[PDB]
RNA sequence: CGCGGGGUGGAGCAGCCUGGUAGCUCGUCGGGCUCAUAACCCGAAGAUCGUCGGUUCAAAUCCGGCCCCCGCAACCA
RNA sequence: CCAGGGCUACACACGUGCUACAAUGGCGCAUACAAAGAGAAGCGACCUCGCGAGAGCAAGCGGACCUCAUAAAGUGCGUCGUAGUCCGGAUUGGAGUCUGCAACUCGACUCCAUGAAGUCGGAAUCGCUAGUAAUCGUGGAUCAGAAUGCCACGGUGAAUAC
RNA sequence: UCCUCCUAAAGAGUAACGGAGGAGCACGAAGGUUGGCUAAUCCUGGUCGGACAUCAGGAGGUUAGUGCAAUGGCAUAAGCC
């Protein structure tokens, strides 16, 4: 809620003096954080799927699609239509209050941190962070998983080149190398 | 490891860097002193250490200080 | 969104021993106790304390002294 | 029970809960502990936050986890990047401190390979 | 040339028929017992399945080609 | 005759040890009781400096005089409660200490952090008939320094031999 | 015996011990209809995670799919929900 709020006063103005942009929408905005957790293992055990959705459920408001597999592989053992993956498509006012918890209590409580990526966009402005614990988010009670899982985060912006899209989240005090 | 009254070199290696080092880089010396430390005026020679049947050439660094001379310089050789 | 579906999205107090008081809305309970945050982690000093470690020529000088 | 980088241990003795640490040990603990004023009885269940923000900034002043595992793989590649005896023996696989390497070594070796 | 059947650790055999993780008996290797060798007891390694290909999500196993190997036919004047 | 290097190499195999895998144990704080040695470029108090190896000052003794030398198991309280654990203490990084012209190949010990295998061991197989086995210290010889070996010493102290 | 392609000479048909492949079923949802959707394969970033499982964007545009051969056909989608 008031990342969003900051973001409409304070970001916006400070990436209009940056790129000397015509119109308040040239700037880029944040279009939706994607959560994902390829969970896998569950060929083998069925409810350890179940197990990670709960935890995305946990970690996001809302409760997770369970994604299939898109096509058959030999490499790891799956057929298609087989429920493989976890995911969120959180977006508006949740993810924005989501995309504050994560970087102003999550992210620090990475184990053993030092800075984020800066080389970590796509060429088009989205950004991507993957985290190896399910703890470092304070959703998690320490004595009720049984697991080394974690999940990667996915932020999705309306940018054109990764230049303009590290600015609008350098604007949010984000933690960069 | 030991040694606190002085880190150690030989006499004649003391001698023949302070003469080397005013006059200037020139070519690898022979020593046999691999018992002998390195000080911080040997960077930049070439000395050549005596690994047992001949002398291995090392480049001396800014990290080649308070290790010995020996230890760059293999005796045993394996496959 | 999905009523009945999704768990309880309701708003909490964070409050680290830093003394950095602030409210959130997520799926915990009652209250959090928090250890750092975006401010006061060592990321401006740590980068700082971690890049100048090295030093060989000094502790070699800091032994003998002349 | 969330100090330093992890810390999480319940039902345990503060001093030895400290060792869980990565770069504290017995000893270390003891001055934590001593320098903190809390005694070394009692655990941490039945301690009170306001105690253990004392032990968070007391930990701050040793290196400790991250800042301590850097320090340690630091010094070990700068050994290997030199090329002398103690670096070969490091990417070789071999025992460092003098040790017999003809018997045993089989800590620092590895197990046992056919011929 | 024609129709069956084969080709799998160093050896001889299963596994193929119904595609999904290759056994058995010897031999080789390490250790025991013995004065020593054998026998015996105890562990262990060792085959991508003739080869070139296709089908398939995946081939020792399905399907053709190429080279084997082996059987049966190769007849009436 | 001399400088270094090597006898200390390491896919592996065996011999002989030691330390383990714990709760009859581990860790603290208390305190019990030995023997046999050894010592003059020797053994080195006591006092200070040391977190500790040790560093100074130096008492005494060629010794039932002085010194190395508080024996440890053992009691007595505490605390961990069966965990790869407060078991094990390997391995590595750093900081050192003495000896010694010199410690990297290649020493010993200390401190700090690190915390490997190992949960009583396949076929086999060894010693031991009482102050013996078992377990806990201790000394000496060689020795500038360098024992888990060797050679001695004494604690608690069994089972079984039809 | 039946199906698909070529031989088959731009309607149909057309032989050979001519050239290549399939069928002897499957499905109460894989039918009906209504309402939606768009694919392959790469590129770059991202925990374990690697060429490839799941995510994000970009590139391509039907190389895809169509219960099973081949043919003709399908975005109005006959495709996937
Ligand atoms: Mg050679
Ligand atoms: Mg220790
Ligand atoms: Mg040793
Ligand atoms: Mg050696
Ligand atoms: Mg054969
Ligand atoms: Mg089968
Ligand atoms: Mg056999
Ligand atoms: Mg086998
Ligand atoms: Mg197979
Ligand atoms: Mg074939
Ligand atoms: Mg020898
Ligand atoms: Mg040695
Ligand atoms: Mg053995
Ligand atoms: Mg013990
Ligand atoms: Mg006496
Ligand atoms: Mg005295
Ligand atoms: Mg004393
Ligand atoms: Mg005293
Ligand atoms: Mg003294
Ligand atoms: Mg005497
Ligand atoms: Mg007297
Ligand atoms: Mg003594
Ligand atoms: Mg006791
Ligand atoms: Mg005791
Ligand atoms: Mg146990
Ligand atoms: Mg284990
Ligand atoms: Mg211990
Ligand atoms: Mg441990
Ligand atoms: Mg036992
Ligand atoms: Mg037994
Ligand atoms: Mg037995
Ligand atoms: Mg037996
Ligand atoms: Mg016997
Ligand atoms: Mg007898
Ligand atoms: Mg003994
Ligand atoms: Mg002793
Ligand atoms: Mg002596
Ligand atoms: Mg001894
Ligand atoms: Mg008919
Ligand atoms: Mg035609
Ligand atoms: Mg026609
Ligand atoms: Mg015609
Ligand atoms: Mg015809
Ligand atoms: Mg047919
Ligand atoms: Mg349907
Ligand atoms: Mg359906
Ligand atoms: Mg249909
Ligand atoms: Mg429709
Ligand atoms: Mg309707
Ligand atoms: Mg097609
Ligand atoms: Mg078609
Ligand atoms: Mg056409
Ligand atoms: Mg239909």
């Amino acid at each position: 809620a008031k990342l969003h709020d900051y973001y409409k006063d304070e970001v916006v103005k400070k990436l209009m003096t940056e790129f000397n942009y015509n119109s308040v929408m040239q700037v880029p905005r944040v279009e939706k954080i994607t959560l994902n957790m390829g969970v896998g293992e569950a060929i083998a055990d069925k409810k350890l799927l179940d197990n990670a959705a709960a935890d995305l459920a946990a970690i996001s408001g809302q409760k997770p699609l369970i994604t299939k597999a898109r096509k058959s592989v030999a490499g790891f053992k799956i057929r298609q239509g087989y429920p493989i993956g976890c995911k969120v498509t959180l977006r508006g006012e949740r993810m924005w209050e989501f995309f504050e918890r994560l970087i102003t209590i999550a992210v620090p409580r990475i184990r053993d941190f030092r800075g984020l990526s800066a080389k970590s966009f796509d060429g088009r402005g989205n950004y991507s962070m993957g985290v190896r614990e399910q703890i470092i988010f304070p959703e998690i009670d320490y004595d009720k998983v049984d697991r080394v899982r974690g999940l990667d985060i996915t932020i999705t912006t309306t940018a054109k080149s990764d230049e303009e899209g590290r600015a609008l989240l350098a604007a949010f005090d984000f933690p960069f190398r | 490891r030991s040694l606190k009254k002085g880190p150690f070199i030989d006499l004649h290696l003391l001698k023949k860097v302070e003469k080397a080092v005013e006059s200037g880089d020139k070519k690898p010396l022979r020593t046999w002193s691999r018992r002998s430390t390195i000080f911080p005026n040997m960077i930049g020679l070439t000395i050549a250490v005596h690994n047992g049947r001949q002398h291995v050439p090392v480049f001396v660094t800014d990290e080649m200080v308070g290790h010995k001379l020996g230890e760059f310089a293999p005796t045993r050789t394996y496959r | 969104m999905k009523k009945d579906i999704h768990p309880k999205y309701e708003e909490i107090t964070a409050s680290c021993s830093c003394g950095n008081v602030m409210k959130i809305r997520s799926t915990v309970g009652h209250d959090l106790n928090l250890d750092v945050c975006s401010k006061c982690h060592p990321f401006f000093t740590g980068k700082q304390r971690d890049v100048a470690t090295g030093g060989r020529v000094d502790r070699f000088n800091k032994r003998f002294n002349i | 029970a969330r100090i330093a980088g992890i810390n999480i241990p319940d039902h345990k003795h503060a001093v030895i809960a400290l060792t869980s640490i990565y770069g504290v040990g017995k000893t270390r603990s003891k001055a934590i502990l001593a320098a903190a004023g809390i005694a070394e009885d009692v655990k941490i269940s039945e301690l009170s936050e306001g105690q253990i923000d004392t032990l968070r900034d007391e930990v701050a002043k040793f290196v400790v986890e991250g800042d301590l595992r850097r320090e340690i793989s630091m010094s070990i590649k700068r050994l290997m990047d030199l090329g002398c005896y103690r670096g070969l023996r490091h990417r070789r696989g071999l025992p460092v401190r003098g040790q017999r390497t003809k018997t045993n070594a089989r800590t620092r070796k590895g197990p046992r390979k056919p011929i």
